[PDB]
C-alpha cells in the first residue's frame, strides 16, 4: 500500500498551523505554543 | 499526527464562501475562532483512497467587504479557492485581484477558482465568459453550495495536486448538510454540456 505519510513541530492549537521548532508563536495567529 | 492542508478560501462578499464551507457538518461542529484574525478554521476530512486527507479551510468573517486581509489570513496557505458568483459579474471581474494577493503571499500554491450559486436560472456569467478567460494552473468548476452540486470536486483536484498522484479518488462523499434547494437536472445537464463544448470548441 502507498497510505499517505505522515520532531519539535508543533501544530497550533489555535489554527491548526504547523510552525517550526524554532518559534514559539504561531507565525499565522500569533497564538504562543500552549 | 495527520495529513492536512491549509486551505484559504477567499472571494467577494456575498459569493458564498460561508454557506459553501459549511456544507461539511463534522468540520462545522470541530471549526476553531481564531479571534487574532476574525477566522473560522473549518477542519474538512476527507477519505482518498490512499487514506484521510484534511483541508483546513480558513473562513474570512466577513472583513473582505471592507478591505484586503491582513498577511495572517494566508500565511502557510498550501492551497485556495477563489470563489465568485455567477449572478454578480462583478465578483468575476475581481478574480484577478485575489489571485494577485495569493500568488504574492503564497506564490505558486495549488487553486481552483469556483464559480458559485449555479442553481439559479437567471445565470449571468456563462462557460463561454470563464473559459474565454481561462488561466493556466487555475482549474475551474461550477458549483452550487446550497445543493451540494460538485462540492467534492475543488477538493479532489486540490489533493491531487497537493499528493502528486493524479488517481486519487475519494472513496466516500463526506456528510453534507442537506441540499437547501434543487439543482434542477436540466440546467447542470445545461451548464455541463455548455463547459464542455467551450472547452473542446475548435
Ligand atoms: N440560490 C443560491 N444562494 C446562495 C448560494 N450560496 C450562498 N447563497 C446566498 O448568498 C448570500 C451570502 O452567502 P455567504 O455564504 O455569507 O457568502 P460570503 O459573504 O462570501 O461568506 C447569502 O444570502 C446565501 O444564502 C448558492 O449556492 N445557491
Ligand atoms: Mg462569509
Ligand atoms: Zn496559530
Amino acid at each position: 500500500r502507498f497510505a499517505l505519510v505522515t520532531e519539535g513541530h508543533w501544530d497550533c492549537s489555535i489554527c491548526l498551523v504547523r510552525n517550526e521548532p524554532t518559534v514559539s508563536r504561531c507565525i499565522a495567529c500569533q497564538n504562543t505554543k500552549s | 499526527p495527520q495529513v492536512q492542508f491549509k486551505l484559504v478560501l477567499v472571494g467577494d462578499g456575498g459569493t458564498g464562501k460561508t454557506t459553501f464551507v459549511k456544507r461539511h457538518l463534522t468540520g462545522e461542529s470541530e471549526k476553531k475562532y481564531v479571534a487574532t484574525l476574525g477566522v473560522e478554521v473549518h477542519p474538512l476530512v476527507f477519505h482518498t483512497n490512499r487514506g484521510p486527507i484534511k483541508f483546513n479551510v480558513w473562513d474570512t468573517a466577513g472583513q473582505e467587504k471592507f478591505g484586503g486581509l491582513r498577511d495572517g489570513y494566508y500565511i502557510q496557505a498550501q492551497c485556495a479557492i477563489i470563489m465568485f458568483d455567477v449572478t454578480s459579474r462583478v465578483t468575476y471581474k475581481n478574480v484577478p485581484n485575489w489571485h494577485r494577493d495569493l500568488v504574492r503571499v503564497c506564490e505558486n500554491i495549488p487553486i481552483v477558482l469556483c464559480g458559485n450559486k449555479v442553481d439559479i436560472k437567471d445565470r449571468k456569467v456563462k462557460a463561454k465568459s470563464i473559459v474565454f478567460h481561462r488561466k493556466k494552473n487555475l482549474q475551474y468548476y461550477d458549483i452550487s453550495a446550497k445543493s451540494n452540486y460538485n462540492f467534492e470536486k475543488p477538493f479532489l483536484w486540490l489533493a491531487r495536486k497537493l499528493i502528486g498522484d493524479p488517481n486519487l479518488e475519494f472513496v466516500a462523499m463526506p456528510a453534507l448538510a442537506p441540499p437547501e434547494v434543487v439543482m434542477d437536472p436540466a440546467l447542470a445537464a445545461q451548464y455541463e454540456h455548455d463547459l464542455e463544448v467551450a472547452q473542446t470548441t475548435a
